[PDB]
């Protein structure tokens, strides 16, 4: 009476190990431990989403409002909330765009289940639920797709598309931010149009630059790569144009060393007399082959001893420092060189074209200028970015990705695929759902109904952090898609979606106009994950920890 | 007498020991009674270090977290290794110790010797095994029934998985032990089928590849990615630092020396290639359509890679060692050593080969075999513990089709084994049994255990499992009256029963037989252990 | 595998709950626990025996071969030894003698049922075999009696009863102990021709007063009683008054005052001055006439007041405190008088007489004598011992409380009676217990014969204590049984115990009958009880 019997037969599994099953609310409290880290999502998402601050245990703080980046950095307790967290890693990764959709599509459908166990669902019936209503989803993606990006560049059509998927990510100026990024995606297209070959794209390809100081309307687009470095001997302004011919070594400027016990070895005085102008010659011979065929410029991998950077400046030759791997790798895609291990003469064919070589103050520092020009293109440009805060210079180049990566989903599939933008895409699929739950007899109509009210959360977060209110405007949209389609055709009703400030009401006429849309690629994979990441947490009726 | 043999010193005897082995099975068991069925509950495991292992196979759980209770660990090495031989039956024993303990605990408690009480359950076992001839249903493997393959294979699968992974991963694992029958009839199961982790689009996208695919790819970029025809060679040997032996060392007496003594690094590098390119010249011939790939086991110097990179030869290494011994299998070639002798034939075939680049890491596919004597199959997976659920579930599917072919019979599931002892045991005249007296209850402590299986399939639906096998016992009365041999299964969707032959529902041979086994020695022990203590230095 | 289940009753009752059952311990494990204590009990058994020294919490040392003194002192945690010692607590409250038989005999058929649960006898016909075996060795202690007295009068009678205890206890003073008990005894026992009807006795009769200092044999018999006081007033007039009236009054002398709490209201000065002289003429009033009527002793058990000893010194009379009133029934028992609260004025009827009153010191310390010569004193009487340390009185003082309970357990029944001492009744005992179990068939014979191998602890303890072998005097001592003179043979501790055979009625060693009834009662039960206990609980603390 006293004391418990504190659940017997307790000492068949460690103190460390607790058991929590779907009954006694645990179900209940997971889906409530999802809550906690939803509404962190919901204030960043859209154009007027709010930023977040998280500081690691090393001190570094990243200010994004991207779901998939600030999971990263925060500790993860409760099991079922990894499954989200992981959730949004894997949009980040495979289409680059979409990241905050799964965090809170996944979140609701939680939301909305709560409801469905409280009236006597079965966890099996509940994930059949979803299932059937998600082929029914992604089959009206298709029928909804309006206009087509068709020709793969131009100046015009890479406003349509860049330009609404970096609007949520450091809003800004509009103008500004997209022709960054458009700039340096028509320069590593192949183009070659009417030749028939495969398109080809790389997002690694383009590379942020993070410069301190200045402001964002002094940022350019550079052809070239754009590193820090000191050059050794001299700074040369190259003035004598005629371009260049440049030439990549992997291997470092040097004398080769035996791998093994390196070591002088000198009998007698006749040969110490001429080991030192012995060295001498050996760089000089193979120097000499490079000067020939008219290289003015070297790019190292590693360091170069100071004997061999003598001869070069000796016939002015830059030098260059390409430390590890991936620095390298994309300098000969600009000049278009292939590398080769010997310090011998290289081979003509193998040579790189780079018109001018530049060094000039940016942020303080000496940096070395790698554009290109009209002729002769070059692949793998990067994008200067000036900034007062270090910070913002973070996520605007997750922004800029955020934009390269939407270029990779016009190549995979037959076209870009358009969608309604402004949440026009998830409001369609309510009253299509609804009218597929009707269709279906059963018990199964439940779930069904309640997976197209998950979408509502889209509108009803753009007009939160837009400050309307969310009562008013709302059913206010419900307006155009309650009077169906009349007895004509050519309905632009579908372009109705929620408007941030303004004069609210509604508002912003057909979207049409405004040109911000959706990609397809990206709403096929955002649903998927977002369904099975809450699929999974229904599907799991027992959790155990460890530890804790 | 204990504490005065060791000053500190714990054991509990006779009755305290008796609920030592009752209790402990009891909670263990209680943990997998929810998890047996295709409808049983779904765990996942997370450890201090982050890590988070999703299944619903009891040996994960055995595994990943400890017992302190010295009973379950014997149960637990005994579930454990009843899935290394037979791919399944964890759970099984488990429910099989747990209640068989609980089954005879009553009768220790009027007074019944656990001698004798154990004496019956080998009595018990031997007519299971006698029935089981009879039982059994004999399947000739000269039909080469592909239907028969696919419903063996979805009774572990619909286990695991629903039925949205399990349509997708029937065929495919049909599909690889297609390739394990041969005329030989030998099944090796290890070096036919693999499971390869990668994270790509969503868990049901996963797909069959009848030929080898390996975690490497080209470092050179002028390495074709797709070549038509590809001639695979074996290499074993590797191109790289050596360990040069203490390192002696070069002496050079003057820098033209230096030099001329750091070109013989190449000198033994380039003597193997010259045998390469010395074999290439057979093969010349259609050099545009065709090519020529190397596979090596170990890996390969960078300084290297260059040469194989002009003659567009794609190059391979850090390859794994099981990996060398499939690419006979697959490409048809023989694996060479030294390459001092080179001949057309050892040299593979392959109808397609290339590489998907996904992220940093790059894959290299090879697939369209004249006739590839194996195959593999490409586990794709959203999250890491959804590419460990999809290991333990295609792996334990494995065993389960694999032992079908090994022998010519099968066994029914869906609790048709089970409920048909049920009505042997307590029929069977005792006269005939060498069980008399009171070894006789020991006997109805071993059939009364098996009816729980049955009924712990229908606590997972939430019917009743005493109202749900009254209509199994009434079926199976007047079965033998009119003349027909049915076997009654045991229907969770609408509660009733069902025959286990028509709905595609079997269980493997080697599985019941090495349960029951197993779970007799494992009971039979701790019932007949007495006392529990706790001794030693430290 | 680490740790262990626990157990599920470990959250039923309490962990400072320990037990202790069947098959769990206990079974000849607990019976193995006393054998400490036992062997404690064996060395002090015999004249041979050993005392031991116990020094209590308290700090006071009691140094006694007492079994019964021994165990009351000690602290002891296993509760199964408290049945043994409870066992020696009622022979000494009761008859007061034979406290170390009792646990050596009930200590050993607990030793020789070892042998009997070892060949799987069940705890249930082992009680059956005690009780048995026990009826009949009652039955069989009446046709060995050859002591039978019907005097328990003269002091030579005694000789056989009160000197063979005291043989036993400090056996370096045998006459002298003797004498001492044995003339108290004479004077407490009224004289007359013929005294029937059980005449009443009882232990206060006789008292022991320990002086320091002197030799033992310098000893001597009181008939009085002998307190330390310090008398008051005046030296005692010794024999010129011969016998004297002595007055015992149990309230104080003084005026007489209400129980309630009063004080002295004086409304004027007059009453004043007489308030000085009138408390002196008050209580002169009472004590005038006391020594009218020739009383020269007067005892007070309160304090008496000085106004009330100011008048008494003059007339001669004496005053003693007595602050006990244990001790105050005891004096009046000498001198034969009545215990008289009031005060009033003594009655010749309720006063008694005293022969001679004198104040001396024994050992250095002034004590009143209350000795009595000539006179009739009834039921009292005092021993003084002498003796050079402390504890070493203090179990002569026991050794005569033992003495004198023999004398009590005589009188009170028909008869104590006599038995043969030194291992003589132990051995017939053997042989009456051994020959029963084959005269009755059963599974009780094992039982049986075990009883009787108990018995053979008595008579080697004699031996054993004495430095000789029991495997060749004690097998020797059957022998000489086989057959009057053959129930006379006992266990002799001499130097001449070579030949094993002394007549016990050349020395008179003789032991009670009703002694040994009472002991063997107590034994067998408390070695029945331990036996009978399947279980035990302990708690905390
Ligand atoms: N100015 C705007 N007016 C209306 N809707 C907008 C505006 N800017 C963005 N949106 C909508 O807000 C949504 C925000 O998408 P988001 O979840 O931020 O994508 P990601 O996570 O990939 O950055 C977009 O789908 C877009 O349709
Ligand atoms: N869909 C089903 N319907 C009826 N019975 C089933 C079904 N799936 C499995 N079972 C039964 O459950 C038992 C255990 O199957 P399984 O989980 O594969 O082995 P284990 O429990 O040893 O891991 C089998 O004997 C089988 O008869
Ligand atoms: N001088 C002696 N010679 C031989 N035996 C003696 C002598 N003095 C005592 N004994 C024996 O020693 C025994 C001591 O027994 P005791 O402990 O006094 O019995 P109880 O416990 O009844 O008092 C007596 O039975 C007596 O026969
Ligand atoms: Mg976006
Ligand atoms: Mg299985
Ligand atoms: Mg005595």
């Amino acid at each position: 009476s006293l004391r418990l019997p504190q659940n017997p037969n307790a000492g068949l599994f460690k103190q460390g190990y607790n058991s929590y099953s779907n009954a006694d609310g645990q179900i209940i409290k997971s889906i409530a431990a999802i809550r906690e880290l939803h509404q962190m999502c919901l204030t960043s998402m859209g154009p007027c989403g709010r930023n977040k601050i998280i500081v690691n245990h090393l001190g570094k703080i990243i200010i994004t409002n991207d779901a998939a980046t600030m999971l990263r950095e925060l500790d993860i307790v409760h099991p079922a909330v990894k499954v989200l967290v992981m959730a949004t890693e894997q949009q980040k990764i495979d289409m680059g765009d979409g990241t905050n959709l799964v965090m809170i599509l996944a979140g609701e459908l939680l939301n909305v289940s709560e409801k469905l166990i409280s009236m006597g669902l079965s966890a099996v019936e509940i994930i059949q639920g979803y299932n059937m209503a998600r082929k029914f989803t992604l089959k009206e993606l298709d029928e909804m797709v309006v206009g087509e990006i068709t020709d793969k560049n131009d100046k015009n059509e890479l406003l349509k598309m860049i330009k609404p998927v970096i609007s949520s990510k450091k809003y800004g100026s509009e103008d500004i931010l997209s022709e960054l990024v458009s700039e340096a995606v028509s320069h590593v297209l192949p183009v070659a149009q009417q030749a028939g070959e495969i398109p080809y794209f790389n997002v690694d390809s383009i590379r942020v630059v993070k410069i301190m100081g200045g402001s964002l309307s002094n940022s350019t687009v550079i052809k070239g790569m754009v590193f820090n470095r000191e050059p050794e001997g001299h700074v040369k302004s190259l003035s004598e144009d005629k371009k260049h011919k440049v030439a990549v070594f992997t291997c470092p400027l040097d004398i080769a060393n035996t791998e093994t016990k390196g070591t002088v070895l000198l009998h007698n005085a006749q040969e110490m007399l001429d080991f030192s102008k012995g060295e001498e010659k050996q760089i000089d011979a193979m120097m000499k082959e490079i000067a020939d065929m008219g290289v003015e410029c070297i790019v190292a991998g590693a360091g170069v001893g100071e004997l061999a950077l003598h001869y070069l400046n000796r016939y002015g030759i830059l030098v260059l420092k390409v430390p590890s791997k991936f620095e390298l790798r994309r300098l000969c895609r600009v000049c278009g060189a292939t590398p080769l291990p010997r310090l011998g003469a290289p081979t003509p064919e193998e040579l790189g074209l780079v018109e001018t070589v530049k060094t000039m103050e940016i942020g303080g520092d000496r940096v070395t200028v790698f554009k290109q020009e009209q002729g002769e293109i070059s692949r793998t440009s990067t994008i200067i970015l000036r900034g007062a805060t270090q910070n913002n210079l973070d996520d605007i180049e997750r922004a800029i990705d955020d934009g390269v990566a939407a270029v990779k989903g016009l190549m995979k599939p037959s076209g870009g695929k358009l969608l309604p933008g402004a949440g026009a895409t998830e409001i369609e699929l309510i009253s299509r759902i609804t009218k597929y739950g009707e269709r279906t007899p059963g018990l199964l109509q439940l779930a069904i109904k309640q997976f197209a009210v998950a979408f509502e959360v889209v509108p009803r977060t753009l007009a939160e952090t837009a400050g309307l209110d969310v009562n008013e405007v709302l059913p206010n949209l419900y307006a155009a898609h309650n009077v169906t389609e009349p007895g004509a055709v050519k309905t632009d009703h579908l372009y109705k979606g929620v408007d941030i400030d303004g004069e609210s009401d509604e508002g912003v006429k057909d979207i049409r106009e405004e040109n911000i849309y959706d990609m397809l690629a990206t709403k096929k994979f955002a649903i998927n994950v977002a369904t099975e990441a809450a699929t999974t947490v229904l599907s799991i009726d027992q959790i155990i920890m460890a530890k804790k | 007498s204990l504490q005065l043999l060791n000053p500190k010193a714990e054991s509990l005897r006779r009755d305290a020991a008796l609920k030592v082995n009752v209790t402990s099975a009891e909670g263990l068991q209680s943990v997998l009674e929810t998890n047996l069925g295709p409808k049983g509950t779904l765990k996942m495991l997370v450890d201090g270090a982050g890590n988070i292992k999703l299944t619903k196979d009891g040996k994960v759980l055995l595994t990943e977290m400890q017992i302190q209770s010295p009973t379950a660990v014997l149960i637990a090495r005994a579930a454990a290794a009843q899935d290394e031989i037979t791919g399944d039956g964890t759970t099984t024993v488990v429910c099989l110790v747990g209640e068989l303990l609980r089954q005879a605990h009553r009768f220790i408690q009027e007074g019944v010797h656990p001698r004798i009480i154990t004496d019956g359950f080998e009595i018990a076992r031997k007519e299971s095994m006698k029935f089981l001839d009879e039982f059994k249903i004999s399947k000739t493997n000269l039909s080469n029934d592909r239907e028969f393959l696919l419903q063996v294979a979805r009774s572990s699968l619909l286990t695991k998985v629903d039925a949205d992974l399990t349509e997708v991963l029937t065929p495919i694992v049909t599909d690889a032990v297609l390739s394990v029958y041969d005329a030989q009839a030998d099944n090796l199961d290890l070096h036919m089928v693999e499971i390869m982790q990668m994270q790509h689009l969503s868990p049901k996208d996963t797909t069959f590849i009848k030929g080898l695919v390996l975690d490497h790819g080209g470092r050179h970029p002028d390495m074709p990615t797709r070549v038509k025809n590809a001639y695979v060679l074996i290499l074993n040997v590797s191109l790289e630092y050596e360990k040069t032996e203490v390192n002696s060392g070069f002496f050079y007496s003057s820098a033209d020396q230096r030099d001329k003594l750091a070109a013989s690094e190449r000198k033994f590098v380039d003597a193997k290639l010259k045998k390469i390119i010395d074999l290439k010249n057979e093969v010349c011939g259609m050099d545009p359509d065709k090519g020529f790939v190397i596979i090596n086991q170990k890996g390969i110097d960078p300084m290297s890679l260059d040469v194989f990179a002009k003659h567009n030869i794609l190059a391979l290494r850090r390859a794994k060692r099981r990996n060398m011994e499939r690419l006979q299998l697959v490409t048809g070639g023989e694996a060479q050593n030294s390459v001092e002798d080179l001949s057309p034939q050892i040299l593979g075939f392959s109808g397609l080969v290339y590489q998907e680049t996904i992220g940093e890491e790059k894959f290299t596919y090879v697939t369209e075999n004249t006739d590839p004597k194996s195959c593999t199959i490409l586990i794709k997976g959203s999250t890491h513990y959804a590419l460990a659920q999809t290991k333990d579930a295609v792996r334990d599917g494995l065993r389960a089709v694999a032992n079908v072919l090994k022998d010519k019979n099968i066994i029914p599931g869906a609790g048709a084994f089970y409920i048909a002892l049920s009505r042997y045991l307590r029929s069977a005249n005792m006269n005939k049994l060498g069980a008399k007296g009171k070894t006789k209850t020991g006997i109805e402590a071993f059939a009364e255990a098996l009816l729980v299986i049955p009924k712990t399939l229908v606590k997972n639906s939430g019917f009743d499992p005493l109202d749900v096998l009254a209509m199994v016992e009434d079926e199976l009365d007047d079965a033998q009256d009119s003349d027909e041999t049915r076997y009654v299964g045991v229907d969770l969707n609408i509660g009733d029963s069902c025959d286990p032959t028509i709905e595609g529902i079997w269980d493997s041979y080697r599985v019941l037989r090495n349960a029951i086994t197993g779970a007799t020695g494992i009971a039979s022990n701790l019932l007949l252990c007495d006392e529990l203590l706790r001794a030693g230095r430290s």
